[PDB]
């Protein structure tokens, strides 16, 4: 990750267990008889004025696009992370701050909330510096911090749902680089001493319950704790020396077949 | 291990270093102190080494004068050896003969004639020395 | 780092890098400047002097009245002064006995000249392609293969070099050699074969240590390095004892069960046995006889000089010193255990602490400690003398060390301790304005607290002392998770920092508040736990109204409060207060929820879930599920903002306000 | 050598009368072992400091051996004080945490008032039915 | 084999690590508990470190840190640089 | 796994089969600190056991694995060969009682005198700022009464 | 006489930090280092303070509160050798030698290694050492050749002799 | 006294991170011992401390010295090295 254990809270994907008809219905916008958050531009809306704009709220979306399906490829289903710096947080609080409802439309701008990423995802630096190549290690070191930020601050989403103004997104984007370059740990340090530590402690609580009360039982066999020090001895003798073997199917999906 | 006379030999940081002049030295002595007595309360104890080194210095003043050290430094030029060199214009009198005598490391590294050449011009230098 | 007889001299300049070497008989003698003539010294001169090669010469001294020239004072600061003995009867070594047993067929006797030849360049080349210190598996294989030699080294023949010459073949010239060996007891055997006119195999033959150490200082330079050895550092010709070093008393121990008596260790008492067998073999140089028998005694040092080291090297020797028990050796401190190693240098015990039983305590902060008067006044924690403390500082001292508020000790430029005991007890002694004085301990004031067994992270961590009286260590009950223990008569240890550079480590890092968050799980490890949880719950119904009569009385923790009295949410008949209110206002402002438990209705429908707002509470009730080390748990989401504080508050609060609650709302089953 | 007696308290017997108010790190009996002005050791045996109170008593008889030999016992009251440890017959070990006066306790409504009052979240767990039937 | 780095291309992270401050305030509090020339207005103080911190808030101490990388080079920052 | 996969792969299979100890059931997961002790395991190729004495390994001189234990041995035989060990450990170190490189001592300090050089002014001047005849019957002139130095001793 | 650079270390204390340090630093130098003599330099007559001074470091220390200023210099030093030929001014004239003085070293002309010619007058008005015309009493600098040095305790002490052509009397 | 600092102990600081607290609760707060080394052959030396007598019966050594701070629980084990003749040189910094 490149960050302190300590402070990061596990985190959620909203664009990803999503229907792909209901995604286009979160994040894609056009003029193809659309054209409804002219009902929010309040105050201001151009109209459309020339190109450039059409042209941005494509952009966007195919790297908002690019995320979606990569992951997948890389993560089974689950969503439910832990990332660093609570953003579905700093958004509320952060209409408690400076509210406005509904009533109130966004005094912002599709070409600010953009712009006004790319100035503070590039705030967010681990690795120094450039040194060229160098800052690959760090465009991927926070690869998936990254597709959070384009995921609840991509354009339609800040005007749809809860509608931000200059004020509050400046505001909004402040915590966010701030609590994640508060997050980074060290240099120092012992990465290892702490982290060994609380892997022993889980193990002594496992150790326990494996054994509890507890039966008892049959098939997949195999215990907790007392089993640790086979793995750590990579002992060849490991009482359960399992092995789970998938299929294809076919074959199979079925039963008799396999 | 290295205890020996030469001939040019012992220590090697010592050898490469310049054997610093007798007058010239004591010049250069009477310049710092004049530097450091620019913004003082008065006193400044001289120690024990102190007193023994003005004496010998005054005691053997080749150059009794600022330009007298110049003058040397005009007639000599050529390196050759550091030690020879200062140890030539600290003892200072007078025939070939005499000069390997005193520095037999002097062998086959210079000839006469230039040599007493030189006696010549620093013993005019002694005073003349006004 | 304190002080020591302000030294000064020799600079500091810390160890920087270890080199392990293998002393060797000339160095140890010039080391050692004493002799060692008196095998069964002790002081035994018929006096109660000493001398001459045990006790005095010189040595380190044992006790006050002595300055034992060379250093001092005693009986510290003068550490021993090792010693040569002497020898000239060629002695084994157990320990180095073995590996110079091993390589038997490195260099080949007497020749001494390793035993590949070019060479065969494949298992010379082999055996130099392995860092040094195991190349040794290579000539072992080698010996195994040997038992004879061939013509005379490499030299040309035909003679030439343009670049040669080669001229060689083979491993030099000479023979061998040609006879193995094997170990048995404590004695080495070997047989001599060819054959096929006469030899010998497994059955006797020994050797020698005097024949041995003679080859192997033959043995060429270029020969030493060869193998894993170092001709700077580590030289075959070492592994052979001749000058016995001899350690001083300072590594040793003594006795005196003052009066009439005054045995020793014991132990060493072995090392004099030694000597007493070495004098007896070393006089009968001029002999000649009986000679044959005069061997039988050489084996006694044999024996004796390795019972010093390895009472036990597996041969069946015994050892036995008094009623036939092993022989404490230097081998057995070493690696005990019940000795260092894991005792002397890993875990030590140390000072300027104390433990005793906990108790609970629920009106003090989180990072709160009290410290009981009774410790308080025997602590410390030096502290210099600051140009700020002078009056300050100084009021300490003229007050007494057996008055909470007051010191012990002073200490002055030249390094002296002015007892504040008996010893001082007034001389005005103004105070210097450079030097240093001890005093108690006050309040926070930090110090560091742990539990054994410590697991966690934070099984020691660092809280503010002050003060209270009884005896017993009264902590923070939602503290008690980290130290999982309760109050069953439980010992905690409390270890105080001296030097002001601690201080503050165990202040800014470590510390009850910012350590309520371990990053093993970035979950909170602390929260609100049995009495003031119980509590929350029953308190924070919407079926609990509060009369105005207070409120009031509980508006007295917060216990930073606004001053503002909080506006009633009931203004009917009698004017009432919720149980949520009053909670919320223990919370941080701007803190948000969204629970959003199992069943849950755009109605209520029950006081069912939970959230809050500009830090007030609006929505279901409070329990576990959100004031304990949740996931997303209230504990969490003030930490994290804004940091420990008003977070360390917090426990401090609602273990406040709802423990006062509870005192007169009653609760039992 | 021997100080911060003190010897003050023993008889012209070398030893301690019953009942005397020792505290601290008093002596009670004194040795001696010969060796100007020379020459007195001393084996005596003091009190260890974190003991107090008087002396029950004393029993001076005769070994074999064939010397004298003595016995000193003394007597401290112990009370309870915060940190002292109490347990029911069923496994509640407890520790004393607090001494609240008469009038702060429940005093209800017989009205008595608790000796002691242990915590109700020393039952469920434990599940000690026991105590509470007792 | 040190190497020292330059003063103007400096690698490392411009802000002040965990460890630093706590060992910083650890330096300071001896210098200053050893009477010593105290670099902002003394807030009328006793502790020899509460009032180090002072300092520490307005980066008005002394002390620079030299932080070894693995190379055997170095880089110096001073407590006014830091964050 | 590692015979027959990759040693990549093998990695992947101990911070699997390491969750399925410590997981089932509700437990106390970091992948951080799983990760890292996979990466000590896989790092060096071989697959590095953990039994009671810390990685049969060996590349840290003695000094080092004296701590681990049990010592002896290590030092009579690492003694016949004069093993050089750089310190840069951390049981050797703490053995030694110099400062150990534990985090907060894995760096040093020194002085910014910069900052009390230039240090904020500064305010009066001048006679007394370039002076020398109040009473010490020696003089001065702030540094400039016609006098050199170097020069002549370059000659 | 040399003129060559030293190094040395100064460990300063909180107390003199202020804002001259470098004034401290360099004051202490020069008492530390001025008058002190070693086997491997010989005697540091005196330190070329100023342009010459290089103040470099420094690192405070951990468990003192000291920092330790590394610095180096140009200093005169005196260093004598085996084999070299200096005048020195004689002190005493005993039975027993010439216990003549270069500069800040004593250097000791034992009687054995005075030509036969220099019998000793202890009679003469103020015991000398004539011939042979030539006198040499407590005044009269003369030329020896240092035989051998000796260095016991940064002191350095070594025997000259008068066999050579060229020597004595000057 | 005293207590007692475990090695389960000592693990923790190095978790935290606090090299002082470390060192000050093991090489002060308990053996606070000094010792002299020769800058050659990193041994115990004729130190006094006092009189500022070093001196070196070996490497022959008067000028060249510095100083060490180990516990005398160090210390013991150095010297119980030399009784079995091993010499653990303490090659301090550039006084190699
Ligand atoms: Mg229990
Ligand atoms: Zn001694
Ligand atoms: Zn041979
Ligand atoms: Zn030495």
């Amino acid at each position: 990750d490149g960050l302190d254990a300590t402070l990061v809270e596990y985190q959620v994907f909203d664009s990803l267990r999503l229907s792909t008809k209901q995604f286009e219905k979160k994040y894609r916008i056009d003029l193809m008889e659309d054209r409804s958050l002219s009902l929010y531009m309040e105050n201001s809306i151009e109209n459309d004025s020339s190109v450039q704009d059409l042209l941005d709220e494509e952009y966007t979306q195919l790297v908002a696009d690019r995320e979606l399906l990569c992951k997948f490829i890389f993560p089974k289903g689950d969503a439910r992370w832990p990332l660093p710096v609570n953003v579905q947080r700093i958004i509320q609080n952060a209409l408690q701050i400076f509210h406005l409802e509904a009533k109130k439309p966004t005094d912002l701008l599709p070409s600010d909330i953009i712009n006004g990423l790319n100035e503070l995802i590039a705030k967010l630096t681990i690795f120094r510096g450039s040194d060229r190549i160098t800052r690959d290690v760090q465009n991927n070191a926070t690869l998936l911090f990254q597709i959070l930020l384009r995921s609840k601050f991509a354009v339609k989403r800040v005007i749809m749902e809860y509608r931000l103004n200059k004020v509050a997104f400046e505001w909004i984007m402040g915590e966010v680089e701030a609590r994640f370059q508060q997050a980074v740990v060290s240099p120092g340090e012992m990465v290892g001493t702490l982290a060994a530590q609380s892997i022993g402690e889980p193990a002594t609580q496992m150790t326990l319950n494996t054994f509890h009360y507890a039966g008892v039982s049959s098939k997949n066999v195999t215990l907790g704790v007392p089993r640790l020090k086979e793995i750590l001895n990579v002992a060849k003798n490991i009482k359960t020396p399992s092995l789970t073997i998938y299929l294809m199917p076919w074959i199979a999906a079925n039963m008799d077949l396999a | 291990f290295e205890e020996d006379a030469a001939q040019l030999k012992l220590g090697p940081e010592f050898e490469n270093e310049d054997m610093l002049t007798v007058s010239e030295a004591k010049i250069l002595i009477e310049t710092v102190l004049a530097q450091r007595a620019r913004e003082t309360n008065g006193e400044i104890p001289m120690t024990d080494v102190m007193k023994k080194t003005v004496a010998y210095f005054n005691v053997f003043a080749r150059f009794k004068t600022a330009e007298a050290t110049y003058a040397c430094e005009r007639i000599l030029g050529n390196r050759f050896h550091k030690f020879e060199r200062a140890q030539l214009g600290t003892l200072c009198c007078e025939d070939a003969e005499e000069a390997r005598t005193l520095i037999p490391s002097l062998a086959n590294k210079i000839d006469d004639q230039n040599l007493q050449g030189i006696l010549d011009e620093l013993s005019t230098l002694r005073k003349f020395q006004d | 780092s304190g002080i020591q007889f302000s030294p000064s001299s020799v600079p500091l300049r810390r160890v920087e890098e270890v080199q392990f070497g293998i002393l060797s008989p000339e160095e140890i003698r010039s080391m050692s400047v004493a002799k060692i003539e008196f095998p069964e010294t002790m002081d035994e001169s018929g006096q109660r002097p000493r001398v001459g090669g045990l006790l005095d010469p010189r040595l380190g001294t044992i006790d006050r009245q002595f300055k034992c020239q060379t250093c001092g004072e005693t009986m510290a600061d003068c550490p021993g002064h090792f010693g040569h003995i002497e020898l000239a009867k060629p002695v084994f070594h157990i320990g180095f006995l073995s590996k110079i047993k091993k390589i038997l067929e490195c260099v080949c006797w007497n020749c001494g000249k390793l035993k590949i030849d070019s060479s065969n360049p494949k298992f010379n080349d082999t055996q130099r392609y392995r860092d040094p210190k195991n190349r040794l598996n290579a000539v072992w294989n080698v010996c195994k293969t040997k038992m004879v030699c061939d013509t005379g080294l490499s030299a040309g023949s035909d003679n030439f070099d343009l670049s040669n010459p080669s001229a060689n073949m083979g491993h030099g010239g000479c023979g061998a050699a040609q006879p193995t060996i094997r170990k048995d007891g404590l004695r080495l055997w070997g047989s001599w074969k060819r054959g096929k006119d006469e030899s010998d195999l497994p059955e006797k033959r020994l050797l020698s240590p005097l024949e041995v150490h003679t080859i192997f200082t033959h043995i060429s330079s270029e020969d030493l390095a060869h193998l894993g050895l170092n001709e700077q550092y580590a030289r075959p010709d070492w592994m052979i004892i001749t000058v016995l070093p001899v350690p001083p008393p300072s590594v040793r121990p003594s006795i005196s069960v003052d009066g009439t008596s005054r045995g020793e260790d014991d132990l060493t008492h072995k090392l004099s046995d030694i000597i007493k067998a070495n004098a007896n073999v070393r006089r009968c140089e001029q002999e000649g006889a009986p000679a044959h028998i005069v061997s039988e005694y050489e084996q006694l040092l044999q024996f004796h000089v390795a019972t010093y080291m390895d009472n036990e090297i597996a041969g069946q020797p015994q050892a036995l010193q008094k009623s036939g028990r092993p022989l404490k050796s230097i081998r057995a401190r070493l690696k005990g255990k019940e000795g260092r190693l894991r005792g002397n240098l890993m875990g030590k015990r140390v000072d300027f602490s104390a433990r005793t039983v906990i108790t609970g305590d629920p009106n003090l902060s989180l990072d709160e400690l009290g410290v009981p008067r009774s410790i308080a006044k025997t602590l410390t924690y030096p502290e210099t003398v600051t140009p700020y403390n002078i009056y300050q500082l100084q009021e300490l001292v003229r007050n007494g060390p057996d008055e909470h508020p007051g010191a012990k000790y002073i200490i002055r430029d030249t390094g002296e301790r002015i007892d504040l005991r008996y010893h001082k007890r007034a001389g005005d002694i103004p105070l210097r304005y450079g030097w240093r004085v001890e005093r108690h301990i006050r309040d926070g004031d930090v110090v560091i607290f742990n539990r054994q067994p410590s697991l966690h992270k934070m099984s020691m961590m660092g809280h503010r002392i002050r003060v209270m009286p009884y005896s017993t260590f009264r902590l923070n009950l939602s503290v008690t998770s980290p130290y999982n223990a309760d109050f069953d008569g439980d010992e905690m240890n409390m270890h105080v920092p001296q030097s002001e550079e601690t201080r503050a480590e165990i202040q800014e890092i470590t510390m009850v508040p910012k350590q309520i968050v371990s990053p093993q799980s970035n979950k909170p490890v602390m929260g609100i736990v049995q009495d003031t949880l119980a509590g929350v719950r029953k308190f924070s119904l919407r079926d609990n109204f509060l009369t105005r009569n207070a409120v009031m009385n509980i508006m007295l923790w917060v216990p930073d409060w606004d001053g503002i009295l909080p506006p009633p949410v009931i203004l009917k008949p009698k004017v009432l207060w919720t149980g949520k209110q009053i909670l919320s206002l223990i919370i941080p402002k701007g803190i948000n929820l969204i629970r959003d438990d199992d069943k849950q209705s755009l109605s209520n429908p029950t006081d069912s879930g939970m959230l809050i707002e500009n830090g007030e509470i609006i929505y279901g009730v409070v329990d576990k599920k959100t004031v304990g080390a949740s996931q997303g748990g209230l504990v969490h989401t003030i930490w994290k903002e804004k940091g420990p504080e008003i977070c360390k508050g917090f426990f401090n609060g609602i273990q406040r306000v709802v423990n006062y609650w509870l005192l007169h709302n009653g609760f039992s089953i | 050598r021997m100080k911060h007696g003190t010897y003050d308290k023993l008889e012209d017997d070398g030893l301690i009368a019953p009942g005397t108010r020792v505290s601290g790190e008093d002596i009670i009996i004194g040795k001696t072992a010969p060796i100007q002005l020379h020459a007195k050791r001393d084996v005596s045996t003091p009190l260890r400091s974190t003991e107090s109170g008087i002396v029950d008593q004393v029993m001076v008889t005769t070994n074999q051996e064939g010397l004298k030999f003595v016995k000193v016992r003394m007597r401290s009251t112990r009370i309870p004080q915060i940190g002292d440890k109490f347990a029911s017959r069923h496994g509640q070990k407890g520790t004393i945490g607090m001494t609240y006066r008469h009038e702060d306790m429940p005093f209800s409504a017989q009205g008595i008032v608790p000796d002691i009052i242990i915590n109700p979240h020393a039952i469920p767990s434990r599940m000690t039915v026991a105590h509470l039937v007792e | 084999s040190g190497k020292a780095v330059a003063k103007e291309d400096r690698t490392t992270t411009p802000y002040m690590t965990k460890y630093e401050r706590a060992r910083i305030l650890g330096t300071r509090a001896l210098q200053i508990s050893m009477n010593a020339p105290v670099l902002v207005d003394l807030e009328g103080e006793t502790d020899p470190l509460q009032i180090a911190m002072k300092e520490l808030a307005q980066k008005k101490i002394p002390l620079l840190v030299r932080r070894y990388l693995p190379d055997g080079s170095y880089e110096d920052w001073s407590v006014a640089e830091l964050i | 796994i590692l015979q027959i996969l990759g040693i990549e792969a093998t990695r992947s299979a101990l911070l699997k089969e390491l969750r399925n100890v410590i997981e089932f059931d509700g437990s106390y997961v970091n992948y951080r600190h799983l990760a890292l002790l996979c990466d000590v395991m896989t790092s060096r190729g071989h697959l590095m056991a953990i039994t009671r004495h810390g990685i049969n390994r060996a590349e840290t001189g003695a000094l080092m694995r004296c701590s681990f234990e049990e010592t002896v041995e290590i030092l009579m035989d690492a003694a016949a060969s004069g093993e050089k060990d750089d310190c840069k450990g951390i049981s050797e170190n703490i053995m030694l009682g110099q400062l150990a490189p534990m985090g907060t001592g894995a760096f040093d300090i020194y002085l910014d005198q910069d900052m009390l050089m230039n240090y904020s002014l500064g305010t009066a001047v001048p006679t007394l700022a370039g002076s020398g005849m109040g009473t010490s019957q020696l003089p001065e002139g702030a540094g400039t009464p016609y006098e050199r130095s170097p020069m002549v001793d370059s000659g | 006489f040399f003129l060559k650079e030293l190094s040395l270390t100064i460990s300063l204390h909180p107390s003199y930090f202020g804002p001259r340090m470098q004034d401290y630093l360099k004051a202490k130098l020069l008492a530390d280092v001025e008058g002190t003599c070693s086997g491997q330099y010989g005697y540091i007559i005196c330190v070329l303070d100023s342009n010459t001074i290089d103040i470099d470091k420094g690192r405070v220390v951990p468990g003192q509160g000291f920092a330790e200023f590394e610095v180096k210099y140009r200093a005169v030093l005196w260093r004598p050798f085996r084999g070299e030929v200096v005048d020195a001014i004689v002190t005493t004239v005993n039975k027993m030698g010439f216990f003549a003085n270069i500069g800040p070293l004593n250097v000791f002309v034992s009687s054995h290694l005075v030509p036969p010619d220099m019998k000793f007058d202890p009679t003469a008005n103020p015991p000398n050492y004539s011939g042979e015309d030539q006198v040499i009493e407590k005044g009269s600098n003369v030329r020896l050749k240092i035989v051998g040095t000796r260095t016991d305790a940064t002191e350095i002490f070594a025997i000259a002799t008068m066999k050579e052509d060229y020597l004595g009397v000057l | 006294g005293g207590l007692r600092f475990g090695e389960m102990e000592r693990d923790c600081q190095i978790s935290h991170g606090c090299s002082s607290v470390l060192r000050e609760r093991l090489f002060d707060c308990s053996d606070a011992y000094r010792v002299i080394v020769c800058d050659i052959c990193g041994l115990i030396a004729i130190a006094s401390y006092k009189k500022d007598s070093y001196e070196c019966r070996s490497c022959q050594n008067r000028t060249r010295f510095s100083q060490v701070y180990l516990p005398y629980a160090a210390k013991l084990l150095f010297q119980e090295l030399m009784s079995m003749n091993i010499a653990p040189r303490l090659f301090t910094k550039n006084h190699k």
